[PDB]
């Protein structure tokens, strides 16, 4: 996260880190307390599936304060119309081998229905952008957890501040044009949560842009919306051997 | 009422039904009060609630 500010210990208690062999590689946002959601570009490059840990609970990387829990991850579900090393449709979802424990510091994310979040979450023009990423443009990574405050744009308008991939249904741009403040490597997967009256949901995933904090440019969204049935769907279905699934979309 | 509108006077979630009618609901974890529109916890970790600023306002 570039230009934002550290999120005071339990106040984004649904952040996750996703580790492979102990490395961070991405965030990811707890919707219940076995499912977790991220983007399915940080897969891309996996080779053992069975590496992969998803920590909730965490804020400080440089110690150990107890409040942290560590699984596995058992699946990884990406719809088919993914395509590796491409922007479009950018979302996984990872079943955890045991359930989270709910606490102060481990909470899930509201998953909205999509009437609500069309009708309404998406006219939220603020929401927040969280992560562990870099806090600079070829900068060092954070160790404490970063939030950003970020207005969203509809898509025209985006594509007319803008100045390389589509932004497609799938999408939505966030952020400011400035160089100022966005989300970074090492926050993809992470959440962009939207409060409406007292509660959060869920309404984007980190996903890409052109470089971090770039100047002319705005950050790049999954736009979760357009998955709840997809997801809704997946969260009832019983477990299949073997991480990686591959599952139809819509 | 309509749920296109000011999300239809609900707190969460909202259906148009056949007729000027409108039910709103509420996520797993809340229940929906006789204004049958708000919504309230039922349980102790909620989702989207964060207990340190619920606790530091109760
Ligand atoms: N917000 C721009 C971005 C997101 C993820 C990775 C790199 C850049
Ligand atoms: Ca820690
Ligand atoms: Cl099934
Ligand atoms: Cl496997």
């Amino acid at each position: 996260i570039v230009g934002g500010k550290v999120c005071p210990k339990g106040e984004c208690p649904w952040q996750v880190l996703l580790l492979v062999n102990g490395a961070q590689l991405c965030g990811g946002t707890l919707i219940n307390t076995i499912w977790v959601v991220s983007a399915a570009h940080c897969f891309d490059k996996i080779k053992n599936w069975r590496n992969l840990i998803a920590v909730l609970g965490e804020h400080d990387l440089s110690e150990h304060d107890g409040d942290e829990q560590s699984r596995r991850v058992a699946q990884v579900i990406i719809p088919s119309t993914y395509v590796p090393g491409t922007t479009n449709h950018d979302i996984a979802l990872l079943r955890l081998h045991q359930p989270v424990v709910l606490t102060d510091h481990v909470v899930p994310l509201c998953l909205p229905e999509r009437t609500f979040s069309e009708r309404t979450l998406a006219f939220v023009r603020f929401s927040l952008v969280s992560g562990w990423g870099q806090l600079l443009d070829r900068g060092a990574t954070a160790l404490e957890l970063m939030v950003l405050n970020v207005p969203r744009l509809m898509t025209q308008d985006c594509l007319q501040q803008s100045r390389s991939p589509n932004i497609t249904e799938y999408m939505f741009c966030a952020g400011y044009s400035d160089g100022s403040k966005d989300s970074c490597k090492g926050d993809s997967g992470g959440p962009h949560a939207t409060h409406y009256r007292g509660t959060w949901y869920l309404t984007g995933i980190v996903s890409w842009g052109q470089g971090c904090a770039t100047v002319g440019h705005f950050g790049v969204y999954t736009r979760v919306s357009q998955y709840i049935e997809w997801l809704q769907k997946l969260m009832r279905s019983e477990p299949r051997p073997g991480v990686l699934l591959r599952a139809p979309f819509p | 009422l309509i749920c296109v509108n000011e999300n239809g006077g609900c707190e969460q979630y909202c259906s148009d039904h056949t007729g000027t009618k409108r039910s709103c609901r509420c996520h797993e974890g809340y229940s929906l009060l006789a204004d049958g529109v708000s919504c309230t916890p039922t349980v102790e970790y909620p989702c989207g609630k964060i207990p340190i600023l619920e606790k530091r306002n109760a």
